[PDB]
């Protein structure tokens, strides 16, 4: 729900709130609002760069 | 009627260790 | 020989001849009973590589022999300089003996084989008997499949019960035949007599019984995950795929290929709901299953579900509470096949020694009979 | 140092005593031995018995037998008695697809990994000459996918799919003798569980484990890019450590500090354990693909004497092709 602000707008990179922030990225996909989806993939790769292609697997495996 | 082999009973055997060994083999296997 | 460590033991059936010596959890050498003539006499393995250039002839069928001519030239074959050495003054044989035999038959190799290979000993055993003997077991009931027909035969302790004995006419050579019917009908002409043994590869090495037909159609229509290519000896590559969990399934239902009867699961049924109440919980426990023609992926999980939904609609109908307490198992080790074999290799070494077992060249010397 | 030997994928690998000769599965019914004459590696010998596809060698030095296992729910023990090996018959009781095999340090059992949730010890049997097996399957609820042995022929390790890294004890009391006392535990019975791990909420299905040199720690990687070191000398305790990488498939000790890894990126990797209880990557050994591999890596093995003094490293996979990476 904060993800609105997220938004508007790699920060603490705690190593381990990666994981979350990939998290709220990918189940926030799921409802596009026709200026979310852009700003969100854009933020993907960045995110990427930071965490790892082994945090996709994370959320894939989070079950 | 007739026992449980369902035949005449053969009375020339009857007339005249294989289950020693074979408790091993019933042991192993199952 | 002298202490008795040259007994030989052999199966012989109609697609596939299984020799060895006891003692020995393995067969010595395989090979299919194949002779044929040239369009001098091609025997053995031989006429396996070769037979469309070779006019071919199955000397036996479910242990009927047809010609008496052909069989001897093929256990010179066995008994010879190729396979096994034996020096045969100096042996003693044990051999099988399918169920529902006539006596002519039985006593005709009884009395060929003391004549014209002098050798100085022979058993005939029952294959029911054998396949147990190999279990560890004494009372239960045999499935067994192949190239002839299918038996199921019970056994009590040590001896059959030639009574109870029911066989369906469907078998390996039925299900490779209907495989050549249904690859017809894809554009592959496979001819009947020379391209028998180019689909009967195609038959062992992709061909399984489904669990669930339903999942199987799904699969097969909106899933390509079921075509698979095969390569030919010429060079070409064809392609199966829904074909092959509809050739096996002649077993389930014998209509498919114009054969009248009930199928192996409801045979089953029909077979051990027949004797006496109080031994037909022994051989609901112990089934066992033998022959090169069970040895399809899933025949062992399917034969259980077709068991327990027979018997819970048939016997016990509706309240499902005391299908816990009836215990049904059937038991199918990896070594299906030469099971025949391995129960001759046991029961020629625990009666090695004794002189009982065997018939005597010396009781045909007189009498010409046996009673044992 | 990379050889390719076939386009196909080697399932498995076994290496001898005097790494002479090599046996290899290349995907099919078959086992393939290959020796080195001079300089070149030519096919010796072939073994046929299955029918299904193989999924498990393994090969015991001092004796010179080698195990197979595979997918057709049968095993063998082939031997060398004449010029020709011949097969020995083991009876398993096993009624899905085996998984996974692999010999005792003293060479008197070896264990088989299967699916129908069940662990097969085998033991030699001569009075009419086969092996029989007994099982474990207490706490197991899923197919189990590595095995591992303790030095004191004893204590079992296992990974499976249900997210959990087990310790058994396999004592047979008919074959071995008494054992001494361990920190995992004190009493042990066949088939007994002694430890057990997998809490990690998001966990995945473990592909390796592996024992120390001391016998004392346990290591497994997990299909969620992890990888966990269990030490139980001071306490039993865990370290984990979360990679940024794809999965790993393999693991084992090099020593009682590092431990080596492979997978799925076709690159090995040093990862170091200190004596407080910390996981740290130190490196990569590899510094078309840019990497000598070009598919997953399935199998490391140790080329030299193994954990007392290891120098070399043995790695196959997917693509076919087998390396030897030596750490000077
Ligand atoms: N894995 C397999 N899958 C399917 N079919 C197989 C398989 N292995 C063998 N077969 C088939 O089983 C048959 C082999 O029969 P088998 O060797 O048991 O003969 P048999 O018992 O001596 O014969 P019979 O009793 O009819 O004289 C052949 O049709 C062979 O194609
Ligand atoms: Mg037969």
């Amino acid at each position: 729900i904060v993800l609105k602000v997220l938004i508007s707008f790699v920060q603490s990179l705690d190593k381990n709130g990666v994981d979350l922030l990939m998290k709220y990225i990918y189940k926030g996909f799921e409802s596009p609002s026709d200026n979310s989806s852009a700003v969100l993939l854009q933020w993907h790769e960045k995110a990427l760069a930071a965490g790892g292609v082994g945090s996709i697997v994370r959320v894939l495996t989070a079950r | 009627q007739l026992p449980v082999t369902r035949t005449k009973i053969d009375w020339n055997k009857i007339l005249s260790a294989l289950m020693e060994v074979m408790q091993k083999r019933s042991k192993a296997i199952h | 020989d002298s202490q008795g460590r040259k007994v030989v033991v052999c199966d012989n059936g109609t697609g596939f001849v299984k020799c060895g010596y006891a003692g020995s959890n393995f067969p010595e050498h395989i090979f299919p009973a194949l002779v044929g003539r040239p369009i001098d006499l091609m025997v053995g393995d031989e006429a396996s590589e070769l037979r469309s250039m070779l006019e071919v002839n199955y000397p036996m069928e479910n242990g009927i022999v047809r010609n008496w001519d052909d069989m001897k030239h093929l256990w010179d074959y066995t008994f010879g300089p190729e396979k096994l050495n034996i020096d045969t003054r100096n042996c003693k044989i044990l051999l099988t003996e399918p169920p529902m035999n006539p006596t002519k038959n039985r006593e005709k190799i009884v009395e060929v084989m003391f004549e014209t290979y002098q050798f100085s000993g022979v058993y005939v055993a029952i294959q029911a008997v054998l396949t147990l003997y190999a279990q560890g077991l004494l009372t239960g009931v045999v499935v067994d499949s192949g190239d002839g027909v299918t038996h199921i035969c019970p056994v009590y302790e040590g001896f059959s019960l030639p009574h109870l004995t029911r066989r369906l006419d469907i078998a390996g050579r039925d299900i490779t035949r209907y495989l050549i019917k249904l690859l017809l009908l894809r554009g592959y002409a496979f001819n009947h007599s020379a391209d028998f043994e180019t689909v009967r590869m195609i038959k062992e090495k992709l061909c399984y019984v489904g669990y669930n037909i339903e999942q199987e159609q799904k699969l097969a229509l909106e899933t390509t995950v079921l075509v698979e290519s095969y390569t030919l000896p010429d060079g070409r590559i064809i392609k199966v795929g829904g074909e092959r969990f509809e050739a096996p399934e002649a077993l389930f239902q014998p209509h498919l290929i114009n054969v009248e009867g009930v199928g192996v699961a409801e045979l089953l049924f029909n077979t051990i709901q027949a004797a006496d109440i109080d031994t037909r919980s022994e051989f609901y426990k112990h089934i066992v299953l033998s022959g090169g023609s069970t040895m399809y992926p899933g025949l062992p999980s399917r034969l259980e579900r077709e068991l327990k939904q027979l018997y819970l609609e048939r016997v016990l109908k509706g309240d499902v509470e005391k299908l816990s307490k009836f215990k049904i198992r059937i038991e199918d080790p990896p070594r299906r096949k030469h099971m025949v074999f391995l129960g001759g290799a046991v029961l020629a070494d625990i009666m090695k020694d004794k002189d009982n077992f065997w018939m005597t060249r010396q009781e045909y010397q007189e009498k010409g009979v046996r009673v044992l | 140092s990379l050889h390719q030997f076939l386009l196909e994928p080697i399932t498995c690998h076994a290496w001898n005593r005097d790494r002479t000769q090599i046996a290899l599965s290349p995907n099919n019914h078959e086992v393939h031995i290959y020796k080195k004459n001079g300089g070149q590696w030519v096919k010796a010998h072939e073994l046929k018995e299955h029918n299904g596809h193989i999924t498990g060698i393994d090969w015991a030095p001092k004796s010179d037998r080698i195990v197979t296992c595979g997918a057709d729910r049968n095993a063998y023990v082939w031997s060398q008695k004449d010029g020709v090996w011949k097969p020995t018959l083991v009876i398993l009781r096993i009624n899905r697809a085996a998984t996974f095999v692999k010999w005792s340090p003293l060479e008197n059992k070896f264990a088989v990994g299967s699916g129908a949730r069940l662990i097969s010890v085998c033991y030699f049997e001569s009075e009419n000459d086969w092996w029989v097996s007994k099982h474990i399957k207490k706490p197991i609820r899923s197919t189990v996918l590595s095995l591992d042995w303790h030095p004191n022929n004893v204590l079992l390790a296992a990974g499976s799919c249900d997210f959990k890294c087990r310790v058994f004890s396999a004592y047979i009391k008919e074959v071995d003798e008494k054992p001494a006392s361990t920190p995992w535990g004190s009493k042990m019975p066949f088939g007994q569980l002694m430890s057990e791990f997998g809490g990690s909420g998001t966990g995945g299905w473990v592909h390796g484990v592996s024992f120390s040199a001391s016998g004392s720690r346990l290591a497994w990687v997990s299909h969620d890019s992890t990888v966990s070191v269990a030490d139980a000398s001071k306490s039993v305790q865990v370290s984990t450590l979360k990679t940024e990488f794809l999965p790993l498939l393999s693991v084992s000790f090099v020593s009682e500090n590092s431990v080596v890894a492979a997978g799925h990126d076709c690159c090995p990797m040093l990862f170091n354990y200190d004596d407080r209880g910390c996981l740290t990557f130190v490196s990569k050994l590899d510094i078309a693909l840019e990497t000598l591999h070009q598919n997953s890596i399935t199998q490391v093995s140790i080329y030299e004497v193994d954990k007392q003094d290891c120098r070399k490293f043995c790695t196959t996979g997917i693509d076919g092709a087998m390396t030897i990476w030596d750490f000077k």
